[PDB]
């Protein structure tokens, strides 16, 4: 139908925490083909987010369900079979947005900012496919992940200032993407820090729009720090 | 578990 | 699956929050028509108290925005088809009570339990039934109560949960539906009254979920005895 | 504030 019409009902869908409403919505207007609005980039975002998100959970609650029943076979199998049918559902989901991406996201982004967000999130969605991804932990979809990480990182440094919130949200999951995903603790660490660090030196930047997510973001590096680096 | 943004 | 199977996969789906999977096994454990355990009954009514109680909380937030020209229409359209989820989840409650649970309920306190959840769901139609706020199908909700809560006074202890869950919900029934607060509050006291003079008949596997149900009705007489 | 009923 109209456009202004299918974000109204996104909108009404996220009011009621109907994340599937909301999602089919903006897959909808993506599909008419149109550059999204930042409006409707941050409601398409919001609606996938969700519905991939309680995968997610669901899927890390049966996988630890699966790995405390070792030597109890009828419920750790069961615990299997479960984990299994929610991968599927996960990886349906994944690749929905994915193709999103790939077929009118990134073609249309157009602007560094757009074409950042976009990048971050194929490296996002391909990073849930590799939590799962058959080897029991990662496989080849890594690499997918990966690169469009590294080509977001490269833009974003060139085209934006440390203390904004895409940039400063795409090196906070670049860095959660080497530490879970490469096991690659110290690499995790140097990149979050130096996000953190070159953010922090430019407070002054900081925008009366952005100021909440950039303070938020900067402190999520900083907690990952502390996480990560859990020893003393 | 690590953070990531948006949550 | 099996019987015991569904069952195990039921409680799976609870950890993993997902309550649709968790109904449809409850609801194919029913179906097979053998009576329910314990156990069964309350993985029953947790399953559709979430799946029922996502569209009542939807329907809330949808009716108010409906309610505060030239939109509404689009927010009216939307609550109409959370509407049809939610009647929809309580015909299928309903028609699982009436031809396998009640009929067959061969123990008071399984009976008492199937006409409270009875009960309960006619309330939910009677939220949204036809006037946006109340049909003669609240009738059927009130008689269902009423005939739970005299077998309960019957045959259970007045600290059972199930008498006490009982009270509680006949008497959000009387405050919201009947819009009578008296009788709310009437029946919620000596439900607590009757309940607090005999804790020494509370049992170790009761005594939690009891004085819980004790608590809420409680909150409810303070929340009903309120001031503006 | 919302009635309390049971299970919630």
């Amino acid at each position: 139908m109209d456009k202004n019409e299918l974000v109204q009902k996104a909108k009404l869908a996220e009011q009621a925490e109907r994340y599937d409403d909301m999602a089919a919505c903006m897959k909808s207007v993506t599909e008419q083909g149109a550059e999204l609005s930042n409006e409707e980039r941050n409601l398409l975002s919001v609606a996938y987010k969700n519905v991939v998100g309680a995968r997610r959970s669901s899927w890390r609650v049966v996988s630890s369900i699966e790995q405390k029943t070792e030597g109890a076979e009828k419920k750790q199998q069961m615990a299997r079979e479960y984990r299994e049918k929610i991968e599927t559902e996960l990886r349906d989901i994944c690749n929905d947005v994915l193709s999103l991406l790939e077929k009118f996201l990134i073609p249309n982004a157009s602007q560094a900012e757009s074409k950042v967000f976009y990048l971050k999130m194929k490296g996002d969605y391909y990073r849930y496919l590799a939590e799962v991804a058959a080897g029991d932990d990662k496989k080849g979809i890594v690499d997918q992940s990966q690169q469009a990480y590294q080509e977001a990182f490269e833009i974003s440094k060139k085209e934006m200032q440390p203390t904004h919130p895409i940039r400063l949200g795409l090196a906070l999951n670049f860095s959660v993407f080497y530490y879970e995903i490469l096991n690659s603790p110290e690499k995790a660490c140097s990149l979050a820090k130096t996000a953190f660090d070159e953010a922090i030196a430019e407070l002054d930047t900081l925008s009366e729009e952005s100021y909440k997510d950039s303070t938020l973001i900067m402190q999520l590096l900083r907690d990952n720090l502390t996480l990560w680096t859990s020893d003393t | 578990r690590s953070h990531s943004y948006p949550a």
